[PDB]
């Protein structure tokens, strides 16, 4: 069945910007493609339709064009409730959506700031024993964590959750856990997460000891 | 006016089998065909399939057929879908949409959406969240303020509410998405506060699980 791609996985631009979405068929689909906005709350909405078309309601900002098998969408300038996730439709032949490219807006570098928590005496008469690492506020989205136990770098245990871009101060956080059995972090002294970030070649060390 | 309500978050077994509704209302329910789309956690969008109220017609994404089932009741304006032996790729949001019939011009499209129909297919079973709270230690200060957690592990289903101090403390928050551990979801969430306000000013972890009527208040202790 026809394939739809978007190049695009993600964008980012500063408001006022032109930003111009790709999209791509895997044969000629005559014009029947159709644009769509999803907002972070999970909201769906129509923007253009019939390749070129802007539907009613929709601000004359969002344009689309294209032909063939290769289409694009158009902000002439963007606006903070734009930032979102838009996909393309196909309807030549039966429907199929493309894979999507999300927005995100510019903002100054920013070095993550971070801080490291042992397990709380609560979890350890559970038996459990879980570390925690939040890499907060931090600029561009790209971070890399490692964790080390006396030294040595373990990769089994860790669990890691990333926010989307904050709607205020357009940063991004991280939190990572390392959960071990109560017994495993009683045999070890010291815990250390790593963050490697662009905003420097060194990473950013948070460590402690029992 | 074009209304798409549509049933609400829907929990199952693995194996077993689930029936969700879309009630359309503010239009002729069989001059439009119903399309349902399918949405897994930070996913695209894929097309399942879209039935024609009026005659009956449906018409199916290959991928979906055999685990997607589409139907309607006129009398009740309302689409349904049915799928069959969940598994875990089946945990997603769906959407039901419209689709007019043809009538010539070139507005075709997807222009009403429903809010989307939740759906998790898990084993576990309701299961009450354990609150840890994590204190700082030497080197958790970054300027002139220090930042404090709350742990919540092992709960199920999904959602949890988690404030600061009853709500009172908003700001400098970080609440992350939660993520799977052995079948159960652990979730975190910091908080950061002027130095000089902590231990001073105690802050307090809330967590409020409506699954278990659960409440847990952990304050942060040095």
């Amino acid at each position: 069945d026809i394939v739809m791609t978007q190049s695009s996985s993600s964008l980012s631009a500063s408001l006022g910007d032109r930003v111009t979405i790709s999209c791509r068929a895997s044969q000629d689909i005559s014009n029947y493609l159709n644009w769509y906005q999803q907002k972070p709350d999970g909201t769906v909405e129509l923007l253009i339709y019939y390749t070129s078309r802007l539907q009613s309601g929709v601000p004359s900002r969002f344009s689309g064009s294209g032909s063939g098998s290769d289409y694009s969408l158009t902000i002439s300038n963007l606006v903070p409730e734009d930032i979102a996730t838009y996909y393309c439709q196909q309807y030549s032949k039966l429907f199929t959506f493309g894979s999507g490219t999300k927005l995100e807006i510019k903002r100054a570098d920013a070095a993550p700031t971070v801080s490291i928590f042992p397990p709380s005496s609560e979890q350890l008469t559970s038996g459990g024993a879980s570390v925690v690492c939040f890499l907060n506020n931090f600029y561009p989205k790209d971070i890399n964590v490692k964790w080390k136990i006396d030294g040595s770098e373990r990769q089994n245990g860790v669990l890691n959750s990333w926010t989307d871009q904050d709607s205020k101060d357009s940063t991004y956080s991280m939190s990572s856990t390392l959960t071990l059995t109560k017994d495993e972090y009683e045999r070890h002294n010291s815990y250390t997460c790593e963050a490697t970030h662009k905003t420097s070649t060194s990473p950013i060390v948070k460590s402690f000891n029992r | 006016a074009v209304q798409l309500s549509q049933s609400g978050t829907v929990l199952a077994r693995p194996g077993a089998s689930v029936k969700m509704s879309c009630k359309a209302s503010g239009y002729t329910f069989t001059s439009y065909w119903m399309h349902w789309v399918k949405q897994r956690p930070g996913q695209g969008l894929e097309w399942i399939g879209a039935i024609y109220p009026g005659n009956s017609d449906t018409s199916y994404n290959q991928k979906f057929k055999g685990k997607a089932k589409l139907t309607a009741v006129t009398s009740a304006s309302t689409a349904y879908m049915e799928l069959s032996s969940l598994t875990n790729e089946d945990s997603a949001v769906y959407y039901c949409t419209r689709w007019p019939h043809y009538y010539g011009g070139s507005r075709y499209y997807f222009d009403y959406w429903g809010q989307g129909t939740t759906l998790t297919v898990s084993s576990a079973k309701t299961t009450a969240p354990s609150v840890y709270p994590l204190a700082p230690v030497c080197g958790d200060t970054t300027g002139s303020s220090v930042t404090l957690g709350c742990l919540v592990k092992g709960y199920f289903p999904e959602p949890v509410t988690l404030t600061w101090n009853s709500g009172s403390l908003s700001s400098g928050v970080h609440t992350f998405p939660a993520v799977l551990q052995s079948d159960l979801y652990t979730l975190s969430s910091s908080v950061t506060v002027t130095s000089s306000t902590w231990p001073s000013q105690s802050i307090t972890c809330n967590v409020a699980h409506p699954a278990s009527s659960t409440k847990v208040d952990k304050k942060i202790e040095p």
